[PDB]
RNA sequence: GCUUGAGUCUCGUAGAGGGGGGUAGAAUUCCAGGUGUAGCGGUGAAAUGCGUAGAGAUCUGGAGGAAUACCGGUGGCGAAGGCGGCCCCCUGGACGAAGACUGACGCUCAGGUGCGAAAGCGUGGGGAGCAAACAGGAUUAGAUACCCUGGUAGUCCACGCCGUAAACGAUGUCGACUUGGAGGUUGUGCCCUUGAGGCGUGGCUUCCGGAGCUAACGCGUUAAGUCGACCGCCUGGGGAGUACGGCCGCAAGGUUAAAACUCAAAUGAAUUGACGGGGGC
């Protein structure tokens, strides 16, 4: 197995697994009411995108 | 008359007492006049995490029908039982007697 | 009918090989079926019959 | 929170019929024995104030079936005050 | 002064600093280097650069050790997680497996306060 | 009298509804030990700070507290506040099918009584992380701040108190009626061979939108449409939810609640421009 396959696989699986995505979220602490704020705003423009 | 469902794990150098432990248990619930709908011992199978160290126990499943005061019991005993590293007990909607997924593939 | 926590073989179908619970967006199972897989894992994860992580 | 069997036999007790589950007598008894199962219960947990909720609304609802009882007439209703031992 | 072909890398990648150090199989340290222990000193030790030139001055310390076979982690979401282990390969050691470990609290502990930058 | 409103019983269903008790894994911190060396940490840049008394890194073991990645959802439950690992015990409500039962037993309420985020208070525990106050390092013209390194109350538990929030849908409760479309979630009836699937019928819920309504924005069968019952509340902006009095509170304070005086405005929605250390080309 070369080397540089065997990255590119570690690359991908750790894009996949989410990790990093997770500790930056994790890094700082979020109000819930602001965490609400996000997760409402999200799901509107997802809902007014689809539509669109 | 509440349905229950035991899984309770046992260090594995104790698993010669695991037929000693069957009995006591299955005596104590029909004692409570109680039916034992289902026993299971498959056993020494491969732990997906250690617990306290160890990498394999053996598992014994029993689908029962008993008031609340034996298994209570039941529970202590596990509790203080030192052989017993994991026990976990569930109801049940009805009683089930066919046999778990675990022998099947057996 | 009852999804078992004990069914070790179809509750690998719904967690990623990290051990994490697959979202139902991807599995395409009901929400009713995907809250007794939530249950069931994780009740298997108790009893070391899945890893909590990898 | 009573057994079949308890809510039967009360059924039993306070109706004409045995099929008479509607009645006022036997719904202030079911009420009252309700309430009384459930003395024991909110004895032990004083902070299960959701379940509190719906104890009080069986003491209002018996409250007003025998008010509209008392109102009918006063012979049964007072017979079955002293049956069930209320004060009012 | 002892030789093992079988040795573990430790990649230590945070958001301002990179740390490689070089173990055997049962975790015993044989040899560290950091990307501000390389030269850089401040923010440069932020760079990716300087994360290759950390896995390098580790390679050139761990070179009395008989080391061949170099399994690979990485803890950290720091930009290092990617040069440097291109470098360990240029380096000449053989890497065998590579995994990632990084801790996820599973909501265990209140993080600080965000900055208002 | 009656059964249509209201309620009772029988069978099931879903649910982070509530209270109590156990338990699991991950992570942070600390402690002990092993390996091992000169940095670590931090920022816009730094500097306080930690480190050869051996840190940071890595491995093993232990202690402790708090919170439950993923699932997770414009999902669910609850009167509201709120409720999220898993297991057990106690317990509330809702909904559906079919039938039986009672027979207006209803709706809404001034006073009244309960529940009521967070912060705060009292007594006693606990204390990992975080962190008002505070200390130091920066920045600046100054920085009492934003940034950095630390850090006490508090955050956690038990029992009391407090009773307030942009406690918001800024939309009182109950009932009736009035075109549609696309979804989500949870029951249930009849049928392709049901599990998949095709037709219906209930509950809850999200987004468009018709008539109508509205100052406009918008709302639009979950109305801000058309009506009825009852309750609460408003009468220009300030002064002021303040003073005084009463009640409540350990206290912080809460609640009820003026007047003198002063101005001719204050205000809502939308429009055209101008700006923005707002976005695009
Ligand atoms: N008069 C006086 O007291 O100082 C002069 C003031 O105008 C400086 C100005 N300061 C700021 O913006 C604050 N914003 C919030 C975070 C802290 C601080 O940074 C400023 O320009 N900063 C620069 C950094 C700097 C240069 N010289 C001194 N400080 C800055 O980077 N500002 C960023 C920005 O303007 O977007 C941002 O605020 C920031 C990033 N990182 C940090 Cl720290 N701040
Ligand atoms: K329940
Ligand atoms: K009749
Ligand atoms: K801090
Ligand atoms: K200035
Ligand atoms: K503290
Ligand atoms: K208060
Ligand atoms: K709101
Ligand atoms: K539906
Ligand atoms: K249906
Ligand atoms: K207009
Ligand atoms: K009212
Ligand atoms: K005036
Ligand atoms: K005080
Ligand atoms: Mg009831
Ligand atoms: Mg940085
Ligand atoms: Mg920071
Ligand atoms: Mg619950
Ligand atoms: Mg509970
Ligand atoms: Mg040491
Ligand atoms: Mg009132
Ligand atoms: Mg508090
Ligand atoms: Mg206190
Ligand atoms: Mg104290
Ligand atoms: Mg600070
Ligand atoms: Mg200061
Ligand atoms: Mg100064
Ligand atoms: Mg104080
Ligand atoms: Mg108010
Ligand atoms: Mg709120
Ligand atoms: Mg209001
Ligand atoms: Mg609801
Ligand atoms: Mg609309
Ligand atoms: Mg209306
Ligand atoms: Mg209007
Ligand atoms: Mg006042
Ligand atoms: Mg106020
Ligand atoms: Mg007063």
């Amino acid at each position: 197995e070369p080397f540089d396959v065997a990255l590119r696989r570690f690359k991908r699986s750790c894009e996949k697994a989410g990790v990093l995505a997770e500790v930056r979220r994790r890094e700082f602490y979020e109000k819930p009411t602001t965490e609400r704020k996000r997760a409402k705003a999200s799901a509107v423009k997802r809902h007014a995108k689809k539509l669109a | 008359m509440r349905h229950y469902e035991i899984v309770f794990m046992v260090h594995p150098d104790q698993s010669e007492q695991v037929p000693g432990m069957i009995e006591r248990y299955t005596a104590a619930i029909t004692g409570a006049e109680g039916k034992i709908h289902r026993l299971e011992d498959w056993g020494r199978r491969q732990l997906a995490y250690p617990i306290n160290k160890l990498h394999k126990a053996h598992y014994v499943l029993m689908n029962v029908e008993a008031p609340q005061e034996v298994i209570d019991e039941l529970e202590t005993t596990f509790r203080f039982n030192d052989a017993v590293i994991r026990s976990m007990v569930m109801r049940t909607k009805h009683a089930v007697t066919e046999a778990s997924p675990m022998v099947k593939a057996k | 009918q009852e999804i078992d926590y004990k069914d070790i073989a179809t509750l690998k179908n719904y967690i990623t090989e990290s051990g994490k619970i697959v979202p139902s967006r991807i599995t395409g199972t009901r929400a009713k079926y995907q809250r007794q897989l939530a249950r069931a894992i994780k009740r298997a994860r108790y009893l070391s019959l899945l890893p909590y992580t990898d | 929170s009573l057994s079949t069997e308890a809510t039967a036999k009360i059924v039993s007790e306070f109706g004409r019929d045995a099929n008479d589950t509607g009645s006022t007598e036997v719904q202030v008894a079911l009420l009252t024995a309700q309430i009384n199962h459930l003395q024991g219960h909110f004895a032990e947990h004083k902070k299960d104030h959701h379940s509190r909720r719906g104890l009080l609304r069986m003491v209002s609802q018996r409250r007003k079936l025998l008010d509209y009882l008392k109102r009918k007439d006063v012979a049964r209703y007072t017979q079955l005050i002293e049956r069930l031992g209320l004060r009012r | 002064r002892k030789q093992v072909s079988d040795g573990v890398a430790h990649i230590h990648a945070s958001f301002n600093n990179t740390i490689v150090t070089i173990t055997d199989r049962q975790g015993n340290a044989l040899g560290w280097a950091t990307a501000g222990g390389s030269g850089f000193r401040g923010s440069r030790k932020s760079t990716p650069f300087a994360a290759q030139v950390a896995a390098e001055r580790c390679a050139d310390a761990v070179k009395e050790y008989g080391i061949k076979n170099l399994e690979v982690m990485v803890k950290g979401p720091g930009p290092g997680r990617e040069s440097t282990i291109r470098a360990l390969n240029a380096a000449g050691f053989r890497i065998t497996n590579i995994t990632d470990v990084t801790p996820i609290p599973h909501n265990g502990c209140r993080p600080p306060k965000k900055r208002r930058v």
